[PDB]
């Protein structure tokens, strides 16, 4: 179970960086990491595939990156409809699946 | 795992519309033939052109 | 792409259920089936996965217990629910993988391993009372 | 059904098939002819 920081709170506009611990059967070795966000109730959405990678009707602006066994979120440019939680998703790691526990951002 | 089948609609799409092939493959040089077209059969005629 | 779902319900410790997941759009074919479970206010520790076909794939605090089925002639996965922990409480998903062409992204040539999640249902809330 | 092994266990012999298994390749007739 990747661990991932807890709840925060902050100002639009400039850049934090969430990074996400790991162990290195999954993440350190196995490059299938993925990034998601949902909002309380509906199902969760997808923002980046392999990090790298940003489907289509996302802001550009979501940007994640992997170093070693950790796994690193630069999300630049905040805004008010960005109150939503972010889940790390790595590679299966021997066929099963892991997550971290989720990063809560508060603005005010 | 292979197979992994199509996926369709009514208004899917004129494309994605089945187009119900029926591959008729004949080959007119392979043995005595044996199935012939719907033509009426005349009397046999010998001793002429 | 939808996905409708069905079973969920208010049961006895010890008890059975029959989760249906039905796909329009797509079948449980076209891309990998899996199962997830999102605790309420937790992550989404996953359960299981069908792929296009013959897979017991389980985590490995669920092992031994969760059957996964599919009837394809009306397309749809079966999650048979049988001897409850506390656990596994949690509102389920079943879960559509990114299928073949993923969003049409120009770089993955049928390599149908792509090991993220796309759109998904509304999700079914299963309850141990 | 009952597997018999009452058998007698030798190698295979050989012998020589001279010009036997030719066989008519097609089913159409043809004669006074080397084809």
């Amino acid at each position: 179970v990747l661990t991932q920081p807890a709840s925060v709170s902050g100002s639009p506009g400039q850049s934090i960086t969430f990074s996400c611990t790991g162990t290195s059967s999954d993440v350190g070795g196995y490059n299938y990491v993925s990034w998601y966000q949902q909002y309380p109730g509906k199902a969760p959405k997808l923002l980046i595939y392999d990090v790298t990678n940003r489907p289509s009707g996302v802001s550009d602006r979501f940007s994640g990156s992997k170093s070693g066994n950790t796994a690193s979120l630069t999300i630049s440019g905040l805004q008010a409809e960005d109150e939503a939680d972010y889940y790390c998703s790595s590679f299966t790691s021997s066929n099963t699946r892991v997550f971290g526990t989720g990063t809560k951002v508060t603005v005010l | 795992f292979p197979l992994q089948s199509y996926g369709f609609q009514p208004t899917n799409g004129v494309g994605y519309q089945p187009y119900r092939v029926v591959v008729l493959s004949f080959e007119l040089l392979h043995a005595p033939a044996t199935v012939c077209g719907p033509k009426k059969s005349t009397n046999l005629v010998k001793n002429k052109c | 792409v939808q996905l409708v779902e069905s079973g969920g319900g208010l049961i006895q410790a010890g008890g059975s259920l029959r989760l249906s997941c039905a796909a329009s759009g797509f079948g449980v074919r076209n891309n990998y089936m899996s199962w997830v479970r999102q605790a309420p206010g937790k992550g989404l520790e996953w359960v299981s996965v069908i792929y296009s076909g013959g897979t017991t794939y389980y985590a490995d605090s669920v092992k031994g217990r969760f059957t996964i089925s599919r009837d394809n002639s009306k397309n749809t996965v079966f999650l048979q629910m049988n001897s409850l922990r506390a656990e596994d409480t949690a509102v389920y998903y079943c879960a559509r993988e990114g299928d073949v062409e993923g969003f049409s992204d120009l770089w993955s040539g049928y390599s149908r391993d792509r090991y993220y999640f796309d759109y998904w249902g509304q999700g079914t809330l299963v309850t141990v009372s | 059904c009952v597997n018999l092994t009452t058998r007698t266990q030798l190698p295979p012999a050989y012998t020589n098939s001279f010009t036997r298994g030719v066989y008519y390749p097609d089913k159409v007739f043809r004669s006074s002819v080397l084809h």
